[PDB]
């Protein structure tokens, strides 16, 4: 009674559990590798 | 290793009919490059052209009849014409009279056979010519739901009447009726997602086209040439995003994000429409189970009522 | 040896040449170009607190966001004691109550709500417009927010202001805003008939359809040998034209500008003028080429 | 480059042969199979009537 | 040597197929035979 | 009262249009 | 090579189990036969 | 030089057809002059 | 090199196959005729 | 050290403003003043 | 060295001042004390 | 350095914003 | 390594994670064990 | 250093901050202590 | 380093800390207990 | 490149011949499972009837 | 080099897969078996 | 890359062999539990009936 | 990358071994105490009945 | 730098030490304030019960 | 970086380790705090009944 029913969980909570975790990460690893060491074009020069 | 000329200019069925490239002019002035040029057609492309043009004639054709074969009745009730699937009596039978139902079919028919042929051609075009793969892909994920919807939705509820109606208006009558019988659609929360990712989809082709406009005179709109080196405009577009909302991605993973999210929406939609007729037949009763409905006892009606 | 490349391929072995990230932050610093402090003569704070740049127009933001969402807590669980965010609704004062607003009567902390967040989101709009003008970049991304800050204007101050209730503002709060928005589209029949309406979602539609096909263009070409001319040759053989680089941006940025445009127009109307919509598609019949033939 | 016979020896590869003999024993076999199949279900009710 | 072989063998094919189901459709759902159950 | 106010409210409307054909009109300018 | 081998085998089967699954379908929701409760 | 005059000509000849075909239907319509049953 | 012959017989058969379809069509769905079941 | 004297004097008067500001609108729509017809 | 000390006093003020007008807002509008016709 | 022209340009500023503001919200009353 | 060690056991120990919680809020919800008054 | 303190300090007074603050919401909004009017 | 210590005290905090807030509210509001006037 | 029998050597290679050897076998034990689970439905209940 | 041997084996298995599933489905879902309280 | 025996060595690599015989050694274990629990809810209540 | 025995040596780095060694030993630990608590469960009111 | 004990030398600069202090005394106080808030409120209403 | 024993001198840094030490601290006082708080509550009403 107190509760929400069975399949209140896997379809509200898969979602709403999921999609955080999953922003949550996915901007951890474009960050990451965006930030990251590679090759670039001087500022002094290119602009 | 691969000639495009040879990919430009073939004759035909191996090559382009358009030989002759145009331009337009006034896009060239506003939309960047501006010329027309030739069009390919390879075997593939042949059929999805004739089936199509089968369909809509099969569903032109029985406007016609619907009016009297009167062109001025024609042209002005056009926009509200419409062939309906047949009624819920004789529910998946194909034997249906011509009129009533029966030309929905064969339409519907022809015109699954030219997208699965359309499919079948860009994979092709795309293997020819040495890129990758993933437009079919995504053109599938989005085939997903259009098959959900005309095939495997009617089926598995009986009838064939659940399909839309190949009508101009026939199809928001189709949004509005299946709605109203599932009963407050809004809560499904296959549809919450859907809705989720669609907006996101808009709001990130929004902003990667307006900094990318931005930054422009830096020369970063080439965005194949930036990958191997990033030049200042690519080096600018990071530092804005990276103070107003403290982080940023490089020119390489925004197209996957953009890529995720406009597949995510589909794939969610037709999942979440799957399931309206067969598990879950009211969602509003539903959502009060799951503790998610506002409880407005008394709400205030005098604003609804003129 | 390896040469590190910005889509994560380790190339094996230009005036490129591998740059950590902190060099290119300091060239690009350029301290004094605010917005405002042309207009003051000076900025009170341009400080780049951690990662995040701080100015005039970014301290008033953070003042209606920290506001606004003590406002939006104290609804809903202090004077509803629901606990639970589905459950709860912030509701707008009613209509008999008028444009007049009073502490006594309910409704007086939605208003307070909804002015945090309005001061907010402008707020976030000049720092915006700010830090890319330190850049020197362009405004383009200012425009395409406020569009969206206009829409969010057009159905929270506008269309209540002209009926005048204040009662008509949509009430916050999550799976509650469905209803009301839900109870709005069926008071004027056939909101899908409305034609402002069906330009929007059109739109929206077709910004989808955009962004998928220039991440699948990108995505296709991104680690191989090629000339660079074989997308467009590829554009070429599907649909006979390739739009360009340069091209598709731009149309990115319209389509979704337009979009939102088209809709605060609908909702806008649709309050102040019609009744219902399939009463407004009653002249066509009638057109004088036909009016008779039938 | 040389199995296959004179007359069709522009059009078929050596390759391209024998998958084309396996495509041949496959078409005759369900043939066979479909005629016994429409025979069985006219024992069991015909269609046309 | 104008005329591909192969387009008008392709084509012709195409049409064919398609003007058989076509025609076998019509006379099933005109429901004057009385083929399957009718 | 109500006309007036709503006209106004029209007006505002259409100024939220404007910024985006100023945007079209500069890029039809500087690209000959 | 005027005609690719592999194309002929692909659009055959492609062709004929779309038309089997189609015959199938078609008669099983004629309801003339008595096959799965009917 | 300052005019092609392809496009006078072109445009003439559409504006005219138009104009010619909408006063036609107009009247027509109007169902005032007992021209085919009436 | 003027006009190519090819362009010619495709849209010759095209409007005519279009044409021929049209027309039993309609003579069809007139219901004039007492053919199939009329 | 980074406190320099105009900053102030702008964040003074613009505070101090917004604070009238904001004062005299809470008196006003309280409605315990009877000030412009209440 | 590790903290500015503009930053404090900042974040100072700006904290304190949002907790005065929360607090005077929740009291004001909590109608418990005879204030402003109550 | 005050330039004594910025000085005078924000007063003016300010008193066109007091203008619009305090205007409307006098004209809109009951009274 | 054909698998990289570390994603095997971020994998494992989320799954085993969201399966406990999943069984967890089932079996309280099924109201079948006079848990927590029922 | 492994960690930068000030990130420790600044991630602790903020949920410190907000707890107290859900803390002192979630008392006053159940209404069992018979403060400010209750 | 295959593996940084830091990532795991603050996967760590995080879980732990999100857990008993979880725990927290279920317990408070099962009804079960008797605490804050219940 | 050389287990494979001569007649099949310009299709399949080496390691591709021992896969095949493996579906070959796969596809006959379920083909023989599957004839007996249709006896066996069909003696429950039959359905065509 | 003709035919990828893979891509026949990963087409195999998909069809065979679907197809398997959606017979096991038909067939439950039509009722005529008492298998499972039917 | 020498200890996986001569007829699977075009295939399998040195360490993709200790990962396999993981794999099937998990999967009969799995068969057998399957098995049992099987049998256990057959003689709890039938379902074919 | 030496203290790992031959067999596995091909698989595991010296520092991935033993954090395998607390992983099994707390899957262990966790199995141990989950059997436990089923059994009491049980003992208190059973679910298949 | 070196105004830090030996054994918190690798992890605390010269700066960061101070303010650690205050922090310290900062957490000390308030915890002995929230014990004298919780024993008052307490003895005005207990909220176990 | 040779402050920590050998048997873990792959994984764990100088500094890694004094942290490390105060959270097992902090775990070990909670752990007990928990118990106590447990016994508590159980000592009150019981929750499984
Ligand atoms: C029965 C109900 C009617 C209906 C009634 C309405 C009504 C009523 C409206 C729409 C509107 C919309 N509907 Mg409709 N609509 C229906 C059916 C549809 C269908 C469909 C397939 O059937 C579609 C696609 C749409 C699509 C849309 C677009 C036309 C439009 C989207 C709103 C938007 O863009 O601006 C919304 C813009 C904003 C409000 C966003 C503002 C956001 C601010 C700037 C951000 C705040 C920050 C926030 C706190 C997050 C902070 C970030 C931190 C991380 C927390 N409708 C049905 C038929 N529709 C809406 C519209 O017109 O837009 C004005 C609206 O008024
Ligand atoms: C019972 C009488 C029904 C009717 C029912 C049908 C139906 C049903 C059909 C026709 C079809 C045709 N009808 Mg009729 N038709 C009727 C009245 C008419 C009238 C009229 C009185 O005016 C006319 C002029 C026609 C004329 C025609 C032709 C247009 C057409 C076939 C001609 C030809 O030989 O095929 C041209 C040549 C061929 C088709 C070549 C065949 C190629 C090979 C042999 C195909 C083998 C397929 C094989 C099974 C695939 C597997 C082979 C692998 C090797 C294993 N019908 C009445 C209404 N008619 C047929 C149609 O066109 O479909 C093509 C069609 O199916
Ligand atoms: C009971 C009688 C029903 C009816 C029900 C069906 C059904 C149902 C079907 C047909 C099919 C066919 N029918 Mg019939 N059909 C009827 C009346 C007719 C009439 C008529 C009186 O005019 C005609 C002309 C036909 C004619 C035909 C052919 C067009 C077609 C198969 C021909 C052929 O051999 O296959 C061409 C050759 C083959 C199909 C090659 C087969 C290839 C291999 C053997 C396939 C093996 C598949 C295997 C299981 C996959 C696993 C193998 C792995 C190695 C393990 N039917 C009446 C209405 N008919 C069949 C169809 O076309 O689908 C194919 C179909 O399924
Ligand atoms: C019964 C009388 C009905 C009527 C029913 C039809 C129908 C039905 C048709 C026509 C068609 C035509 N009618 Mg009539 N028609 C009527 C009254 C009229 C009147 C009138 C009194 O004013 C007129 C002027 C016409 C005039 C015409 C022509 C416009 C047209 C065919 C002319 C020609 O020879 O074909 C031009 C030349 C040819 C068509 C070349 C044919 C090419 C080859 C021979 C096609 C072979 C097809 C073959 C089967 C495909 C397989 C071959 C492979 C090699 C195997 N009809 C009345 C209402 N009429 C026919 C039409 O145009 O369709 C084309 C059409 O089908
Ligand atoms: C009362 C009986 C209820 C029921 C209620 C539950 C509940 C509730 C749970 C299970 C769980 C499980 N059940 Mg049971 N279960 C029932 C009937 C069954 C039946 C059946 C008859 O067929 C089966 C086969 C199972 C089988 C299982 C396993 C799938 C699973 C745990 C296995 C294992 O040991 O964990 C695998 C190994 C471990 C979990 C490792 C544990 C790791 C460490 C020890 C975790 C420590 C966490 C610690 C608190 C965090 C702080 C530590 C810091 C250091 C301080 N249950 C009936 C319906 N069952 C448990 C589940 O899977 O959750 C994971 C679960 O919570
Ligand atoms: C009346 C009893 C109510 C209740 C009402 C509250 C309220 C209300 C609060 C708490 C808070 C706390 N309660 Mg209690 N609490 C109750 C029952 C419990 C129970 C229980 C029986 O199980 C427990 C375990 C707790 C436990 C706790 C701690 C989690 C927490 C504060 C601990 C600490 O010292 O602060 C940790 C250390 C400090 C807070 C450092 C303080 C820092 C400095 C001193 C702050 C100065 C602020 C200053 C004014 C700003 C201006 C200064 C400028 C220099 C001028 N409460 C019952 C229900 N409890 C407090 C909370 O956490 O807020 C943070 C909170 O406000
Ligand atoms: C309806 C009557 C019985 C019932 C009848 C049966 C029967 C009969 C069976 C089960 C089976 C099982 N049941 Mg049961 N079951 C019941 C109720 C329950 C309850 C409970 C809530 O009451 C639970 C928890 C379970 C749980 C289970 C598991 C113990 C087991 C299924 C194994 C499997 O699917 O995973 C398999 C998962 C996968 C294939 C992948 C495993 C992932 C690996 C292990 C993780 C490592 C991955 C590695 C790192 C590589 C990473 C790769 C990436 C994932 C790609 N049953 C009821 C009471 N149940 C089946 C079983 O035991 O057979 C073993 C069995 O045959
Ligand atoms: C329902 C019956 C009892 C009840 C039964 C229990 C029981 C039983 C228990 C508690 C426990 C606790 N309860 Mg209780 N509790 C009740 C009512 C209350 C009330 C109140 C409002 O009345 C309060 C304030 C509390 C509060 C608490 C805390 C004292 C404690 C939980 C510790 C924990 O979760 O944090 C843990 C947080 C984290 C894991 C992270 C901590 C963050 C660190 C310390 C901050 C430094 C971080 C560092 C800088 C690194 C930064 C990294 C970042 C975090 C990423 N309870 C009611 C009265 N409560 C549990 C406890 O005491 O065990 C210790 C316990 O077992
Ligand atoms: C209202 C008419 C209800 C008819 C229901 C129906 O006819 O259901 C269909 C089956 O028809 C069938 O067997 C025939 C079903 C006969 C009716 C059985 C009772 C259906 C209960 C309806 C509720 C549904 O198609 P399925 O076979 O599920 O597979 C399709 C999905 O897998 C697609 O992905
Ligand atoms: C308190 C505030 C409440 C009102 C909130 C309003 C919110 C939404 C409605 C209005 C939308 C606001 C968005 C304004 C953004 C202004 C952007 C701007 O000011 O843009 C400028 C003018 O635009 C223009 O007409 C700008 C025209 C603006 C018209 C007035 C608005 C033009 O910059 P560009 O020349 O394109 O740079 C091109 C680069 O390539 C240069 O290299
Ligand atoms: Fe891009």
């Amino acid at each position: 009674s107190p509760w929400p029913v069975w399949s209140g969980y896997a379809l509200c909570f898969v979602p709403l559990a999921a999609v955080i975790l999953g922003f949550i990460i996915a901007a951890r690893f474009t960050d990451k590798q965006a930030t990251s060491a590679y090759l670039r074009l001087d500022p002094a020069k290119a602009n | 290793p691969i000639d495009l000329h040879d990919e430009e200019y073939r004759d035909g069925l191996e090559g382009t009919i358009a030989k002759p490239p145009g331009h337009v002019g006034w896009m060239q002035r506003l939309l960047g490059e501006g010329q027309v040029g030739p069009i390919y057609v390879g075997l593939w492309g042949v059929i999805s052209f004739i089936t199509f043009f089968a369909s809509a004639f099969i569903i032109l054709v029985d406007y016609g009849r619907q009016v009297g074969w009167n062109p001025i009745i024609y042209l002005r009730e056009f926009w509200n014409l419409a062939v309906y699937p047949p009624p819920t009596e004789y529910g998946l039978s194909w034997n249906v009279p011509w009129d009533k139902g029966g030309a929905w079919l064969a339409a519907t028919f022809f015109l699954h056979i030219s997208v699965l042929t359309w499919w079948a051609r860009l994979y092709t075009r795309a293997k020819a010519t040495g890129v990758g793969t993933q437009l079919a892909w995504g053109f599938a994920s989005a085939l997903s739901l259009y098959f959900v919807i005309y095939l495997f939705h009617p089926l598995a509820l009986g009838n064939w009447s659940a399909a839309p109606g190949h009508g101009f208006r026939a199809i928001l009558d189709w949004t509005n009726y299946v709605s109203i019988h599932w009963g407050n659609f809004y809560y499904n929360p296959f549809h919450m997602l859907s809705i989720f990712f669609l907006l996101g989809s808009t709001l990130l082709l929004a902003m990667h086209g307006a900094t990318i406009v931005a930054t422009s005179k830096w020369k970063s709109e080439m965005e194949f040439t930036e990958m191997m080196a990033e030049g200042p405009g690519t080096q600018r577009a990071q530092l804005f995003w990276r103070w107003v909302m403290g982080w940023n991605a490089n020119s390489y993973n925004i197209h996957i994000w953009a890529w995720w999210f406009a597949a995510f929406t589909a794939i969610t939609g037709a999942i979440g429409l799957f399931l309206s007729g067969t598990l879950v037949p009211d969602w509003y009763a539903w959502g009060e189970t799951a503790k998610i409905v506002a409880p407005w006892p008394n709400p205030d009606w005098a604003q609804y009522v003129f | 040896r390896a040469l590190p490349l910005p889509s994560g391929e380790t190339l094996p072995a230009a005036s490129a040449e591998v740059i950590p990230f902190s060099i290119i932050e300091e060239f690009y610093k350029r301290p004094g170009k605010t917005l405002a402090a042309r207009f003051f003569g000076v900025d009170p704070f341009d400080f780049w607190i951690g990662r995040f740049y701080v100015g005039l127009f970014g301290a008033i933001s953070i003042i209606g966001i920290i506001l606004g969402v003590a406002f939006y807590l104290y609804e809903g669980v202090v004077n509803e004691g629901t606990l639970n965010i589905l459950a709860m609704r912030i509701e707008p004062p009613p209509v008999s109550q008028g444009l007049n607003v009073d502490p006594a009567q309910p409704g007086f902390f939605w208003f307070l709500t909804m002015v945090a967040a309005t001061i907010a989101f402008v707020g976030w709009l000049l720092r915006q417009i700010d830090i890319s003008l330190k850049l020197d970049m362009g405004m383009e991304v200012p425009i395409a927010f406020g569009a969206v800050v206009s829409s969010w204007i057009t159905l929270q101050w506008l269309r209540p202001i002209a009926m005048g209730a204040w009662g008509h503002g949509f009430p916050l709060g999550i799976t509650h805003h469905l209803d009301w928005v839900s109870n709005i589209g069926y008071q004027y029949y056939n909101f899908f008939y409305n034609p402002f309406h069906a330009i929007g979602i059109t739109l929206l539609f077709a910004s989808t359809l955009f962004l998928h096909m220039h991440g699948s263009a990108v995505l296709s070409e991104a680690k191989r040998n090629i000339s660079d001319q074989n997308i467009h040759v590829f554009w070429r053989n599907i649909l006979g034209y390739s739009i360009g680089e340069i091209g598709i941006h731009r149309v990115a940025f319209w389509t979704g500008a337009a979009s939102v445009l088209f809709s605060n127009l609908c909702i806008f109307l649709s309050g102040t003028f019609v009744k219902d919509w399939n009463a407004f598609w009653g002249f066509w019949d009638k057109m004088p080429i036909w009016n008779g033939v039938g | 480059n040389d199995l296959v016979p004179d007359q069709w020896k522009p059009l078929f590869n050596n390759a391209q042969w024998l998958v084309h003999d396996i495509v041949v024993k496959t078409i005759y076999g369900g043939l066979i199979i479909a005629v016994i199949a429409h025979v069985l279900c006219w024992a069991w009710t015909p269609w046309i009537r | 040597r104008p005329f591909e072989f192969r387009t008008s063998v392709v084509v012709s094919t195409l049409l064919g197929l398609v003007m058989a189901l076509l025609i076998h459709f019509v006379v099933l759902s005109s429901g004057a035979f009385n083929w399957l159950r009718a | 009262m109500n006309w007036i106010v709503a006209t106004f409210m029209l007006m505002f409307v259409l100024v939220a249009f404007l910024p985006l054909v100023v945007s079209l009109a500069y890029t039809w300018v500087t690209n000959p």
